[PDB]
C-alpha cells in the first residue's frame, strides 16, 4: 500500500550482522521494497559458513561478510543502495547520531553483549528495534519500541567451581574447560581466574572444621618444552593432587601419566577417538607449533586455529584418561569448548522473514499488531507451531530503560580491584562499552579514555558498605548509579554479586 | 490440579498443585497457557485451569 | 565418513544438529521442484545448500514483465526467457556438490516414468487438478509428495508421506505417522457432527486455499495486483460459491480477506519456503516427525498452524 511503500522505498534501515539471519534478512529486504540499507558485521567468510549463509560462496572464503553480501545482491538487484561497514557495531563511530539516520533497526546478532548495546544505541536514539535469534530448529522475533515495550534487557537473562577444575573433576567439560585455561595460562593473557595447578586450598581436602570454613613463568624458563610441561601437568601435578588424602577417601583417586611410558604402550576423521600415545603426540605437536607463532605475534584462543583446537583436544583427553573418564573426539570437544551452535538454512530463513513482517507492521503504524513470534519445532497444544504473543509493556524496574537506573551490588571492598571492577562488573556484567565511573561524593575512578591505571583495592578510595557510583556510557547515552554493599561470606569462587 | 509444562524439546513434565503460580515454574523461560503469559501472581483459577502449559526459550543464535 | 573431507567441513554446522547418517540420506535424495517462482525459488536455494544429491528445477513459463523486479536467482533484465532455466546459474552456484538440472516441459504433459527417478516431488503454482494427478502417481510409485503456494500475507504446505517411517531422539526410537492422499485433504466432507465440532478449531487458511485453488481453475492464473479489482469480485463471488457448496457459512473468511492474497511477497515465501523445504528434509532424511499433513501460515497474525485433514 501506498503510504508504507513510500516509507518503505523513503527510509533507511540498518542490518546489524551479515551472517545467517542477516543474509536471508538482507535479500527479503530488497525483494520487499527497502531502497536503501546499512549493513554492518567484523567477520570474514568461514567454510562453515556455507550451509546456511547463501550470500556467500567457497570462492569468497576470507572476506568480508558485509562486503560480499552486498556483491551478492547487486548482481541480481543492481539499483539497491547498500552501505557495507566491515565493522563492529560497537565502534565509538556508530554512536547516537548514527543511529539517528534510521527508521529501523534489525539485529542479525549471535550474542547477547553486543544485543544488550544495540538495545541501548536504539533507545537513545529511539529507533524501533527488532530483535532476533536461532539455534537449531527453534527461534524467534520481537519488536523493542522505547516508551511502549519492555526492552531487550527489561527480563533477567539466562559456571565451573575452581576446585572441581583444579583437583575434582568428573565431567569432560571440566576437563575441556581445564584445557581452555591450560591454553590461556601457557600462550594467552594470564588470569587469576584461570588457575590450572592443584588448589591448595580446597574446603572438601581440610580435616578440621576451622580451616574448611575459612603457570606462563616456569613454561617460559623450560623454552615451552613439550616433555617438561607433559611431565609437570600430567605426572608431578596429580602426585600432588594425591597429596591431598580427604578427596580421594570417596571417589577413584586419578592416575598420574609418564610420558616414556605413554610413548611405548566409523565416521568423520574427527569423530574418532584416538589413543593415549596418539593425543600424547598431539599434544607435543601443538605446542611446538603454537610456540613458534608466539613468536611472530598473547595468543588468543580460537576453536578455528587447527594448532590451538588440537592444544585444546589433547590437552584434555589426557586429563579425562588421569581421571578414568572415555576421552572424546575432536569432533565432541571442537563442539564443547568452541560452545557450537547448530544451525541450518531454514530456521534463519523463516526468522528472517518474520522479522520483515515484523517492520512492515511498524513502519505502517500498527505496532500494536506486533507480536512475539516463537518457531517450535513442534506444534504447540493449539496446533501452532509459530506462537504469537503480545507485546509486553516496559519493565518499571529494569535497570536499563527505566528513568533513573540504579542497581546493588554485593563485594569485598577490601580485595576487589579498581580493574575488577571495571572488567568482571561494569564492562561484562553491566555491558558497557566506553565506560566512566565516578564516586557520588561532593572522585573520578574509572575514565573512558586510557588515565587511570588504581587498576588498588576498593575501600582505599573512600568506599564501603554505603557508597555510591555513577557508571556512564556516553555512547549508549545510559547512566547506571551502583549502590555498594560490603561483604566477607561471599564463597571461595563468588568474588561479586548482583544483588537481587 | 496435575498440570502439564510441555518445552519446545518436547520436554513433559507432569506437576501436581493446588488451585489458589511462581512456585509451579521451578530465570531462562517464559510461561504461556493458550496463548497468553503466566505471571508469578497468576493462579489457575485465575486463568481458567482446569491442562498444559508451554515452555519457551529465548535463543540467542544468528 | 562417506562423505569427502571438503563437505564434511561444508555441512558441519548441520551435521552437528542432525547427524552424519541424515547427512547421508540428503546426499543419496533427489528431488523434483515443479514452479520457480518467489516460494519455489526459496525451496531451491534451502534444499540446494542443505545438500541433496541432485534438484530438478521444472518450470515450462517465461519470466513476464509482471515478474518482480528483484528475484534472488534470476537476473534483471530477463524477461522472456524460461523462468528455470534464468535460475540455473545462480542456484547451481549456492551448492557445486548438488546436481541441478532444468526441466523446461509443462509438468501436465509428463509421463508416469518422468516422476520415478525422484525420491520426492515438491509442486507451487500448480492446479488442483495437477496437485491430484501427481499426487495419485506419487502414491502409486512410493514417492514423497508435497505441495505449497503464497497468496499475499498467506501460504501453505501440505505433505503426502504415505506410510511414513522415522527416528526421533527420546537414544533414538522409530515411529510410523500415516498420511492421506491430497484428493481427500482437499475434499472434507463437513456435514457429520465430529466434522462440525473439528470445523470449530480449524483455521479459516484452509477455506482461503479452497477459494485460491478454484481462482486457478477457473482464471489459468492466480490473483494479481495489477488487476485487483477485477479479481476482488471474483474472489467475493468464488467465496461465496465454494463456502455455500460446503454447507458452511460464507462469512468464515472475512469480506476482506481479498486485501490480504495477493501477489508473492518475498519474506511470505521465505517463510512458507523454509517450513516446506525443512519438511522435504525431514521427510527424505528420514529424522524427526513431519507435519501431518498442512501448514498454513498468516503472515499478517504472525499465525502457523498445522491441520490433520482429511482421513
Ligand atoms: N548467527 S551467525 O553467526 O550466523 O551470524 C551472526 C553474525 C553477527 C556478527 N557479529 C557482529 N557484527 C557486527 N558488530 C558486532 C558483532 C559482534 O557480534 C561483536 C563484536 C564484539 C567486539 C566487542 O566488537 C569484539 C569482541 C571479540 C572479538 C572481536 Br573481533 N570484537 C563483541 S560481539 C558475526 O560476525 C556473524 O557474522
Ligand atoms: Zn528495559
Amino acid at each position: 500500500p501506498r503510504e508504507l511503500a513510500e516509507a518503505v522505498a523513503g527510509g533507511r534501515v540498518l542490518v546489524v550482522g551479515a551472517g545467517g539471519i542477516g543474509c536471508e534478512l538482507l535479500k527479503n529486504l530488497v525483494l520487499t521494497g527497502f531502497s536503501h540499507i546499512d549493513l554492518i558485521d567484523l567477520d570474514t567468510i568461514d567454510v562453515s559458513n556455507l550451509n546456511r549463509q547463501f550470500l556467500f560462496q567457497k570462492k569468497h572464503v576470507g572476506r568480508s561478510k558485509a562486503q560480499v553480501a552486498k556483491e551478492s545482491v547487486l548482481q541480481f538487484y543492481p539499483k539497491a543502495n547498500i552501505v557495507a561497514y566491515h565493522d563492529s557495531i560497537m565502534n565509538p563511530d556508530y554512536n547516537v547520531e548514527f543511529f539517528r539516520q534510521f527508521i529501523l533497526v534489525m539485529n542479525a546478532l549471535d550474542n547477547r553483549a553486543a544485543r544488550n548495546h544495540v538495545n541501548r544505541m536504539c533507545l537513545a536514539a529511539d529507533v524501533p528495534l527488532i530483535e532476533s535469534g536461532t539455534a537449531g530448529y527453534l527461534g524467534q522475533v520481537t519488536t523493542i519500541k522505547k516508551g511502549v515495550t519492555e526492552c531487550y534487557e527489561c527480563h533477567p537473562k539466562p559456571t565451573f567451581p575452581g576446585c572441581t577444575i583444579r583437583n575434582t573433576p568428573s565431567e569432560p567439560i571440566h576437563c575441556i574447560v581445564w584445557a581452555k585455561y591450560l591454553f590461556n595460562q601457557l600462550f594467552g593473557e594470564e588470569d587469576a581466574d584461570q588457575e590450572v595447578s592443584p588448589d591448595r586450598a580446597d574446603p572438601e581436602a581440610a580435616w578440621e572444621p576451622t580451616e574448611a570454613e575459612a603457570t606462563k613463568e616456569w613454561a617460559k624458563s623450560t623454552g615451552y618444552d613439550p616433555v617438561k610441561l607433559f611431565t609437570k601437568l600430567f605426572k608431578d601435578d596429580i602426585r600432588y593432587l594425591l597429596t591431598m588424602d580427604k578427596l580421594w577417601r570417596k571417589r577413584k583417586p586419578p592416575v598420574p601419566l609418564d610420558w616414556a611410558e605413554v610413548q611405548s604402550q566409523l565416521g568423520l576423521k574427527d569423530q574418532q577417538v584416538l589413543d593415549v600415545k596418539s593425543y600424547a603426540r598431539l599434544f607435543s605437536k601443538s605446542i611446538e607449533t603454537l610456540r613458534v607463532h608466539l613468536a611472530e605475534k598473547e595468543l588468543i584462543w580460537d576453536k578455528d586455529d587447527p594448532s590451538a583446537m588440537d592444544f585444546v583436544t589433547s590437552a584434555a583427553n589426557l586429563r579425562m584418561h588421569i581421571f578414568s573418564m572415555n576421552m572424546k573426539s575432536r569432533f565432541d570437544i571442537k563442539s564443547m569448548a568452541g560452545n557450537i551452535i547448530p544451525a541450518i538454512a531454514t530456521t534463519n530463513a523463516v526468522i528472517a522473514g518474520l522479522i520483515v513482517l515484523e517492520g512492515l507492521k511498524i513502519l505502517s503504524g500498527k505496532i500494536d499488531q506486533c507480536r512475539t513470534i516463537f518457531l517450535n519445532k513442534q506444534p504447540n497444544p493449539r496446533k501452532k507451531l509459530l506462537v504469537p504473543c503480545a507485546l509486553d509493556p516496559p519493565n518499571p524496574n529494569c535497570y536499563v530503560c527505566a528513568s533513573k537506573p540504579e542497581v546493588t551490588v554485593r563485594l569485598n571492598v577490601h580485595k576487589v580491584t579498581v580493574l575488577t571492577l571495571q572488567d568482571k562488573i561494569v564492562k561484562e556484567k553491566f555491558a558497557m562499552v566506553a565506560p566512566d565511573v565516578q564516586i557520588e561524593d561532593g572522585t573520578i575512578l574509572i575514565s573512558s579514555e586510557e588515565e587511570t591505571e588504581n587498576n588498588k583495592k576498593l575501600s582505599e578510595f573512600g568506599i564501603r558498605n554505603g557508597s555510591r557510583l555513577q557508571a556512564d556510557d556516553f555512547l549508549q547515552d545510559y547512566t547506571l548509579l551502583i549502590n555498594i554493599l560490603h561483604s566477607e561470606d561471599l564463597g571461595k569462587d563468588v568474588e561479586f554479586e548482583v544483588v537481587g | 490440579i496435575k498440570l502439564k509444562v510441555i518445552g519446545q524439546d518436547s520436554s513433559e513434565i507432569h506437576f501436581k498443585v493446588k488451585m489458589t503460580l511462581k512456585k509451579l515454574k521451578e530465570n531462562s523461560l517464559r510461561f504461556l497457557f493458550e496463548g497468553q503469559r503466566i505471571a508469578d501472581n497468576h493462579t489457575p483459577k485465575e486463568l481458567g485451569m482446569e491442562d498444559v502449559i508451554e515452555v519457551y526459550q529465548e535463543q540467542t543464535g544468528g | 565418513g562417506g562423505i569427502s573431507e571438503e563437505e564434511a567441513a561444508q555441512y558441519d554446522r548441520q551435521i552437528r544438529l542432525w547427524g552424519l547418517e541424515a547427512q547421508k540420506r540428503l546426499r543419496a535424495s533427489r528431488v523434483l521442484l515443479v514452479g520457480l517462482k518467489g516460494l519455489g525459488a526459496e525451496i531451491a536455494k534451502n534444499l540446494i545448500l542443505a545438500g541433496v544429491k541432485g534438484l530438478t528445477m521444472l518450470d515450462h513459463e517465461q519470466v513476464t514483465p509482471e515478474d518482480p523486479g528483484a528475484q534472488f536467482l534470476i537476473r534483471t533484465g530477463s524477461v522472456g526467457r524460461n523462468r528455470a532455466e534464468a535460475s540455473l546459474e545462480r542456484a547451481q552456484n549456492l551448492n557445486p556438490m548438488v546436481d541441478v538440472k532444468v526441466d523446461t516441459e509443462d509438468i501436465e504433459k509428463k509421463p508416469e516414468s518422468f516422476f520415478t527417478q525422484f525420491d520426492a516431488v515438491c509442486l507451487t503454482c500448480c492446479s488442483r487438478d495437477v496437485i491430484v494427478k501427481v499426487d495419485q502417481i506419487c502414491h502409486k510409485n512410493s514417492i514423497k509428495f508435497f505441495t505449497g503456494d503464497v497468496f499475499g500475507y498467506h501460504g501453505y504446505t501440505f505433505a503426502n508421506l504415505g506410510e511414513h517411517e522415522f527416528v526421533e531422539e527420546k537414544t533414538m526410537v522409530k515411529k510410523k505417522v500415516v498420511f492421506c492422499p491430497v484428493k481427500e485433504a482437499l475434499e472434507v466432507d463437513w456435514s457429520s457432527e465430529k466434522a462440525k465440532a473439528a470445523l470449530k478449531r480449524t483455521t479459516s487458511d484452509y477455506f482461503l486455499l479452497q477459494v485460491l485453488l478454484k481462482f486457478r481453475t477457473d482464471k489459468g492464473r492466480d490473483p494479481s495486483s495489477d488487476t485487483y479489482e477485477e479479481d476482488s469480485e471474483l474472489l467475493l463471488q468464488i467465496r461465496n460459491d465454494v463456502l455455500d457448496s460446503l454447507g458452511i457459512s460464507p462469512d468464515l473468511l472475512p469480506e476482506d480477506f481479498v486485501r490480504y492474497c495477493f501477489s508473492e511477497m518475498a519474506p511470505v515465501c521465505a517463510v512458507v519456503g523454509g517450513i516446506l523445504a525443512q519438511e522435504i528434509v525431514k521427510a527424505l532424511s528420514q529424522r524427526d516427525p513431519p507435519h501431518n499433513n498442512f501448514f498454513f501460515f498468516d503472515g499478517m497474525k504472525g499465525n502457523g498452524i498445522v491441520e490433520c485433514l482429511g482421513p
